[PDB]
């Protein structure tokens, strides 16, 4: 079990929990009983930018970035009711958590775009 | 002395200085071709290859 001392500086900090290649179970749910998701963790691993049209007004494709912003990505210790409806879909409604980060990545030829990577009320 | 179009002159009995010449004639061009091409870079707009290439 991994302390603050093991983690710091390591970058783990910014990443979300994995599970192993055998956790291919379910979960199931009682319809008479209450849910809450206790964390949700969001470690983003991708950035992509649509360019902005030359004005052929074609396709506008999303293109890769540089992160710049450092290991500051991640939206962590989210949490929220998770509701059971009566059509027994599951829906998430989003309380509480470190739910937004600003993030800036460059892309080619140096513009840098910044964002608030978030789920605030998911 | 030397007329102004021929100062040029004392280097032709001079190996070692026209050496140094040259050194110095091909340190200039050099030296453009790396301001000409930060020149263009400070100026070239990449996003538009199809109607705004380098050559408009
Ligand atoms: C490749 C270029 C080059 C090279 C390697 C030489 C080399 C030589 N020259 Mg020649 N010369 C040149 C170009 C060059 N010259 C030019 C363009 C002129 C007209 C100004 C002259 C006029 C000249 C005279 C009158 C004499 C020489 C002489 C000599 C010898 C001694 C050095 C000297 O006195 O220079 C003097 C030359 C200069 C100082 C060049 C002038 C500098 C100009 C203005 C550019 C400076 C760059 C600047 C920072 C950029 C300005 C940017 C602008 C947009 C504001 C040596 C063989 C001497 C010699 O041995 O006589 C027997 C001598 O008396 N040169
Ligand atoms: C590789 C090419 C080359 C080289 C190494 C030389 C070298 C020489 N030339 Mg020749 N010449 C050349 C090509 C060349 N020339 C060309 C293309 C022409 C026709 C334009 C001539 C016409 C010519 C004449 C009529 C004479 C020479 C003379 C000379 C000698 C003295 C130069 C001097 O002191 O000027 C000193 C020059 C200055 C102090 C200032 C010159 C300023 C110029 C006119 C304007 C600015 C030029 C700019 C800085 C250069 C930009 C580079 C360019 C390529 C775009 C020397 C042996 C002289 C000679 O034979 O002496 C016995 C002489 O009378 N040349
Ligand atoms: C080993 C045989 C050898 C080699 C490899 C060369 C090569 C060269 N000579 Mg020639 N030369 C030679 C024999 C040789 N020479 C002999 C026996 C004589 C009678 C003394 C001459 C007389 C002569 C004259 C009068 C001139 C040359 C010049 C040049 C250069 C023209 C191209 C240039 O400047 O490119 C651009 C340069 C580069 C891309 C950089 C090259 C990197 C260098 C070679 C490394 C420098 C370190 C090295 C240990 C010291 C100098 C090496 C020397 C053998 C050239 C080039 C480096 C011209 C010159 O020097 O122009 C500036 C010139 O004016 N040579
Ligand atoms: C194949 C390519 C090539 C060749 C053969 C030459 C040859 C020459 N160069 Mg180099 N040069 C080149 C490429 C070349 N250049 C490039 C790509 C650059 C970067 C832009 C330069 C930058 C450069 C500088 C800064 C200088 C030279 C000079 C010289 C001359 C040195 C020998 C001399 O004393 O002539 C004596 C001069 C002449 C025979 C007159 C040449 C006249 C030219 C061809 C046209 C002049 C145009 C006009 C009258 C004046 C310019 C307009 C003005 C508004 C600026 C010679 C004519 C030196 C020189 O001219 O010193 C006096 C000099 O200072 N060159
Ligand atoms: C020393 C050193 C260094 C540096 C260097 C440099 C920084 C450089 C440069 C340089 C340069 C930056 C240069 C340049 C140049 C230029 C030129 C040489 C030009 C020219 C021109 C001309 C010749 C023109 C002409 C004309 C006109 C004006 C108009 C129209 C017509 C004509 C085109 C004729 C280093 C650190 C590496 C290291 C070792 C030492
Ligand atoms: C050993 C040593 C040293 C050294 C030094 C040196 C070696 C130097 C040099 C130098 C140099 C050698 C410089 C220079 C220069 C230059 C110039 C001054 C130029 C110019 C230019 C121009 C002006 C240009 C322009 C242009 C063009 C051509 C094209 C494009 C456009 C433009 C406009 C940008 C010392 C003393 C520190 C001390 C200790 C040691």
């Amino acid at each position: 079990t991994l302390t603050y001392d093991d983690i710091v500086g390591t970058g783990l900090a910014n990443k979300c929990p994995t599970l192993d290649d055998t956790a291919r179970g379910a979960y199931p749910i009682d319809s008479s009983q209450t849910y809450r998701i206790a964390r949700l963790c969001l470690q983003p691993t991708t950035f992509l930018v649509k360019e902005e049209p030359k004005n052929k007004r074609q396709e506008a494709e999303f293109v890769p970035t540089k992160l710049v912003t450092r290991e500051t990505t991640s939206l962590d210790q989210i949490q929220g009711e998770l509701k059971v409806n009566s059509d027994g879909s599951l829906t998430f409604v989003e309380e509480d958590g470190i739910d937004f980060q600003p993030v800036t990545v460059q892309m080619a030829g140096g513009e840098r775009i910044p964002l608030l990577f978030t789920v605030k009320n998911l | 002395g030397l007329p102004w179009y021929r100062v040029h002159t004392v280097l032709i009995n001079d190996p070692g200085r026209l050496i140094a010449a040259h050194l110095m004639h091909t340190a200039l061009v050099a030296g453009w071709a790396g301001s000409m091409a930060l020149y263009e870079l400070a100026t070239f707009d990449p996003s538009d290859p199809v109607l705004n290439p380098m050559w408009r």
